[PDB]
């Protein structure tokens, strides 16, 4: 139609996971201490 | 005219009146010759206890086997005098007692209705001819398979409540029962405020007060526990399985009942015998006539007082079970998150019409008051129900089914051959998408 | 009377699986960086003066 209901929400958060998860991984970026990161 | 919007307006209004001992007057007046006039009490097997499990039951049938003014079969030799059609019938939370008539000789109806409400011949001439009867009737009534998984299914959701019990009851208390136990629940629950009275018809308010007539009227509940659970009765012998599923809803009186009245009417049904064919707009009447996954469904609701029931019951072949399901458990869960508001015009257009439908005829017109009254009260919001659905929404239903639906408990009753029929813990985690 | 946190849980969070999901690793990062620091000082704790991170204060930088 084209009405992208609650999915839209829900994607929402799908990339924020793996990305997160990628974060998760291992990456490249630090990402300032923040709580307890070894020097 | 009749217009839509007009057609609402001109219509003979709810009537109310009050006698003094609980008795509720009321009353419409249809512009017709002929009158039904009925009556309408509360009194359930919610209230029976354990032995008086299904005796109102056998008590129903006894009233016309004669009465105290009027001893055996010297009722209806009155009745059919006349010509007018009389019948009754009772339910778990409501029995129901009327006539079907000419206005004319009503004088005599109420007069003669009343003498049975109260004044009965208590005999066990009857009694155990009808104490026969049901028996003879108890085992009969494994010939109808559809009443019979209700019964599994209320008493699996509902266990350790006298809801959850027999309408007729367990057969040895009928053969147990005495009629002075009888005279207990007569004397109890036939009391008024617990009477109700209504009728339609020609019939004007006032004129029925007044002949409402001096005779008299008269002078406990529980939230009951929703149990997760299955039940199964395994017989492979028989051709068919039928199948019914559920979960717990909203009593009568609650807002949300109406804002699922649709989501069902939408889901709707499918049946071997339609013209429809594969190209009907219901997922399900598509694909149970494209691939006749089933023979059959329906959607049922039933709201108790505290209570709602929401389901379907269907039947399919024995290797076929399975694969209902995993449709059904489709349109459920794809209603509660990616439902559309185009689709809910089409249901919302044809309760309107189920609506107004029903409301011909005198007797269902009748009928609506009895219940309404033990349910709203006097409530007829006729109009108001068009407002009423105006309200629903896109949002609305999702987040009415989200409540009921997404991740709950439902309950299962079982048929044979069931054995295809997976086990709960799948259910379970098929309630729930994944996302899938 | 109010929920116990548990049903605001789920109704805040278990009820949709993505965040469901989605907590998991949350939580599990912020773990990991407190719980693995824990168990060194622990570890540490019980081996004293057995370990450069100990002895080599003795010879490190002269």
């Amino acid at each position: 139609r084209q009405l992208a209901r609650n999915w839209v929400p829900t994607a929402s958060l799908w990339g924020a996971v793996g990305a997160v998860g990628l974060v998760w991984a291992t990456d490249w970026r630090l990402i300032l201490d923040w709580v307890p990161y070894i020097n | 005219t009749a217009t839509y919007a007009q057609a609402l307006q001109s219509v003979p209004e709810t009537q109310v009146s009050q006698l003094d001992n609980g008795l509720r007057v009321a009353s419409e007046q249809s512009s017709q010759p002929t009158c039904t006039v009925g009556v309408w009490i509360d009194a359930g097997s919610r209230y029976e206890s354990e032995k008086n499990n299904g005796a109102g039951y056998f008590v129903e049938h006894l009233a016309f086997k004669g009465t105290k003014n009027r001893p055996g079969n010297a009722l209806e030799k009155e009745v059919e005098s006349m010509g007018a059609h009389l019948n009754a019938y009772s339910t778990r939370e409501h029995t129901a007692y009327y006539i079907k008539a000419l206005s004319k000789d009503l004088p005599k109806a109420v007069e003669l209705l009343a003498d049975i409400v109260q004044n009965c011949s208590l005999e066990d001439s009857q009694i155990e001819k009808e104490r026969d009867v049901i028996l003879q009737e108890l085992q009969e009534n494994d010939t109808s398979m559809r009443d019979v998984v209700f019964n599994y299914l209320h008493a699996t959701a509902f266990q350790g409540t006298p809801l959850a019990q027999s309408v007729e009851g367990p057969s040895e208390n009928v053969r147990k029962l005495s009629r002075a136990d009888l005279t207990e629940y007569l004397s109890r629950h036939y009391k008024a405020p617990r009477m109700v009275l209504a009728a339609a018809g020609g019939l004007e308010h006032r004129q029925l007060l007044d002949l409402a007539q001096k005779h008299f009227s008269g002078l406990t509940l529980s939230p009951c526990r929703f149990t997760g659970s299955q039940i199964c009765h395994r017989e492979d012998g028989l051709p068919l399985a039928h199948v019914a599923i559920a979960v717990e809803g909203p009593g009568w009186a609650h807002p949300d009942n109406v804002a699922l009245q649709v989501a069902n009417a939408i889901i709707g049904h499918y049946d071997c015998t339609y013209g429809g064919g594969a190209h009907l707009s219901s997922p399900l009447a598509s694909i149970a006539a494209t691939n006749k996954l089933c023979q059959s469904f329906q959607t049922f609701n039933i709201c108790y007082a505290d209570t709602g029931l929401l389901g379907a019951h269907f039947v399919c072949d024995h290797m076929s079970i399975d694969d209902m399901m995993f449709v059904l458990q489709g349109q459920w869960m794809r209603l509660c998150t990616s439902a559309t508001e185009s689709e809910v015009l089409r249901g919302k257009n044809l309760l309107r019409n189920a609506l107004v439908s029903h409301l011909d005829g005198t007797t269902p017109v009748c009928e609506d008051i009895g219940r309404s009254l033990l349910t709203y009260g006097r409530r007829i919001p006729l109009a108001e129900w068009e407002s009423r659905i105006a309200e629903v929404d896109a949002r609305v239903v999702r987040e009415v089914c989200s409540k009921y639906f997404y991740d709950q408990c439902p309950a299962v009753a079982g048929f044979g051959p069931i054995e295809q029929l997976p086990d709960y813990n799948r259910i379970r985690s098929g309630m729930f998408w994944l996302r899938f | 009377v109010a929920p116990t946190l548990t049903a605001r849980l789920y109704s805040l969070l278990f009820r949709r699986t993505s965040t469901f999901a989605l907590t998991i690793v949350v939580g599990a990062l912020f773990f990991e960086r407190a719980f693995d620091q824990g168990a060194d000082a622990i570890y540490e704790h019980i081996n004293e003066g057995k370990l450069w991170k100990h002895i080599k204060h003795k010879y490190e930088n002269k």
